[PDB]
């Protein structure tokens, strides 16, 4: 609260202190590597005391965002390039969910057209790449068209189908074994049941895949990489 | 109560916090500062209460001189 | 040197512990809240399933680019900063020339719903314009993808074609020659002219040619960066005034001057 | 190990001796 934050305020005092001390003695020593421009990205970041909370065996991509108060759950995995922002309000991923590349899951940024909703995804949902989530509920085992929009107050019922590149508009609900499609989104047809085993069998395989693919991003970093790019000329 | 090393520190203080403000910096950007212009402006207002005691005493020589000079007219 | 250079380096020392443990203080106080930001380990080449990606000696890949496992690019290419080529269940091929522009996915299928599944191709003097998704599918060369395009699986892209920004390429389709399809879903709206021929072919030379220079900033080493830094703040103004006054002429260094081949003339 | 720069190593002495020097006028006057 007020006083948690009063304490941060403060610690960011004597952080920046140390630091310039530290600066101060690596400059008294002839020594500039204090200078070098660090990529200061973070997979995970908190906004003070909103901080995500990922399951261990939820894979991320180092090069994804996970910002403020967002909940991944097992076996979910978020790849690369992708942004989930919850800050004014949550963001929670369900278990069993692929978020593709590219993708952005974030809330509203400000509650000036109202109170900002939070995004909830459900359980062995695809989430395909370059998809837009914002403040909508994707029901369990949904399946959600790459290049989709999806807007405030959208509900995706579950085994519900949104094409790739549609635009759902606000507040609208996709029912049951129903796919929708276009710009607005409207109803073209319903959902086959090849298409719902082909969904959860999706969900299996991309589960699979982000195990196989944590496993070479946390294999240690090669040291000959290091020594040619520190001895370059 | 309100002693001049109070004054002066607040007033060295908000002359750190004004010249962060000035420029677009965060208010406490480099709080080391703010603990300098503290000390300093703390000197510098008791320094100032001291050279305004000394000035009195100065003016009121001068004082009693010029009235000496204007009181010799009447001799 | 000397004695007294040791005294400085031990007091130095001195000072860097005092700074790192009020840092420490200093995260204590903050309740160990905020996340400590780490060394990078985003890998811009990484192989899966022994895989390993061929690319060619003269291509530029942004270090923010992601390329992954059984990927293969061509000489003169480029792959720009947030892109993404994951050929981690297939095989992704890039021909020569051809520019993938920014925040672009490029992906693959292992089998589709129906129908043979095939890899994704691109072809020579391809122009893919920034956050395009090209996924399963082909594009042949001298073709043209608009920004925000979406080319699903099966989609075949032809040689001298053009897919207008944004579209949404439904799966199987076949842009032919000499059109240019958009809209969501992707339609045809008319033929290309000439001129836009030459527009592709230009557009392609003309990646080529910053794909040069954003390659060499990318790969300068922290001492070229600073030497450059500095070099920079020196030339940034100028009093050509008093420098006729001394009967001097400030030149501008050659490594902060840009080939004419990226100029706007 | 050692700070080669001179320069700086004689601008850091100066400095010492200035902030040890303040601090001792101020401490006799
Ligand atoms: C050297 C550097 C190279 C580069 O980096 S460039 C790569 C990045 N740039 C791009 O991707 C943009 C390239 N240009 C285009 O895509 C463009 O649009 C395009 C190539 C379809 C053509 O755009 P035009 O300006 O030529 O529009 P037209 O008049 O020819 O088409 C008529 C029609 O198409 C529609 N309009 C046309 N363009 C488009 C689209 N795309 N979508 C949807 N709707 C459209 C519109 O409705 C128009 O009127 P209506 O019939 O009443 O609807
Ligand atoms: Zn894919």
């Amino acid at each position: 609260g007020t006083l948690g934050r009063a304490f941060y305020s403060v610690g960011f005092w004597i952080r920046e202190t140390g630091q310039a001390l530290d600066r101060l003695g690596c400059r008294l020593q002839g020594k500039n590597y204090f200078r070098e421009q660090l990529s200061r990205h973070r997979t995970l970041m908190n906004v003070f005391d909103k901080a995500p909370i990922v399951d261990k065996e939820a894979f991320v991509a180092p090069s994804a965002s996970v910002i403020g108060d967002v909940h991944i759950g097992r076996g979910s995995s978020i790849w690369y390039g992708c942004v989930l922002r919850g800050d004014v309000n949550t963001v929670s991923v369900g278990s069993g969910t692929n978020i593709q590349d590219n993708s952005l899951v974030h809330v509203a940024k400000s509650n000036l057209s109202g109170k900002v909703h939070p995004t909830i995804i459900g359980d062995n949902v695809t989430i395909g790449h370059s998809a837009v989530l914002h403040g909508c509920t994707v029901e369990d085992e949904t399946f959600i068209g790459m290049g989709a929009t999806l807007l405030d107050g959208v509900v995706v019922e579950k085994h519900g189908m949104v094409a790739a590149g549609a635009l759902v508009r606000q507040n609208t609900r996709i029912p049951s074994g129903e796919v929708w499609g276009g710009n607005p989104a409207r109803f073209l047809r319903k959902l086959t049941d090849e298409e719902i085993a082909f969904i959860s069998q999706s969900a299996t395989n991309y589960s699979n895949l982000a195990q196989a693919h944590a496993a070479e991003n946390a294999k240690p970093l090669n040291v000959i990489e290091f020594e040619k790019v520190l001895r370059k000329k | 109560p309100i002693s001049a090393t109070m004054v002066g520190a607040l007033l060295g203080l908000g002359t750190q916090m004004y010249s962060n403000a000035l420029r677009k910096l965060p208010y406490m950007r480099h709080p080391w500062e703010h603990v300098v212009g503290m000390g300093l402006g703390a000197v510098f207002a008791n320094q100032l209460v001291k050279w305004d005691v000394k000035l009195k005493e100065d003016l009121d020589v001068m004082l009693a001189k010029a009235r000496a000079a204007n009181e010799r007219r009447y001799f | 040197m000397g004695t007294l250079g040791r005294a400085i380096y031990t007091v130095g020392n001195w000072i860097r512990g005092t700074g790192q443990a009020l840092d420490r203080v200093g995260s204590l106080l903050q309740g160990s809240h905020r996340i400590e930001e780490h060394l990078s380990r985003h890998r811009t080449l990484m192989n899966v399933f022994d895989k390993s990606p061929l690319v060619d000696k003269d291509v530029f890949v942004a270090p923010s680019a992601s390329v992954i496992g059984d990927v293969q690019i061509g000489k003169g290419s480029s792959i720009w900063y947030g892109c993404v080529l994951r050929g981690d269940v297939n095989n992704i091929s890039v021909g020569s020339g051809t520019n993938i522009q920014d925040n672009t996915l490029v992906h693959v299928a292992k089998t589709n719903i129906s129908g043979k599944v095939l890899p994704t191709l691109i072809g020579d003097n391809v122009t893919v314009g920034h956050s395009a998704v090209i996924h399963g599918c082909t594009v042949e060369d001298d073709a043209f993808v608009g920004m925000g395009a979406t080319l699903l699986d099966g989609v075949v892209v032809e040689k001298h074609a053009m897919v207008a920004a944004g579209s949404l390429v439904k799966q199987n389709t076949r842009i032919p020659s000499g059109e240019v399809w958009g809209g969501n879903p992707a339609k045809f709206m008319r033929k290309l002219t000439d001129e836009e021929i030459v527009y592709i072919s230009q557009s392609a030379k003309n990646y080529i040619n910053l794909a040069q220079i954003h390659a060499s900033e990318n790969s300068k080493s922290f001492e070229q960066i600073e030497v450059e830094r500095a070099l920079r703040k020196k030339y940034a103004r100028k009093d050509e005034d008093y420098d006729s006054m001394l009967g001097i002429t400030r030149e501008t260094p050659p490594e902060l001057i840009l080939p004419d081949n990226v100029l706007p003339g | 190990k050692v700070s080669e720069d001179k320069n700086r190593n004689y601008a850091v002495v100066a400095g010492v001796v200035a902030i040890v020097g303040s601090i001792g006028w101020y401490l006799k006057a």
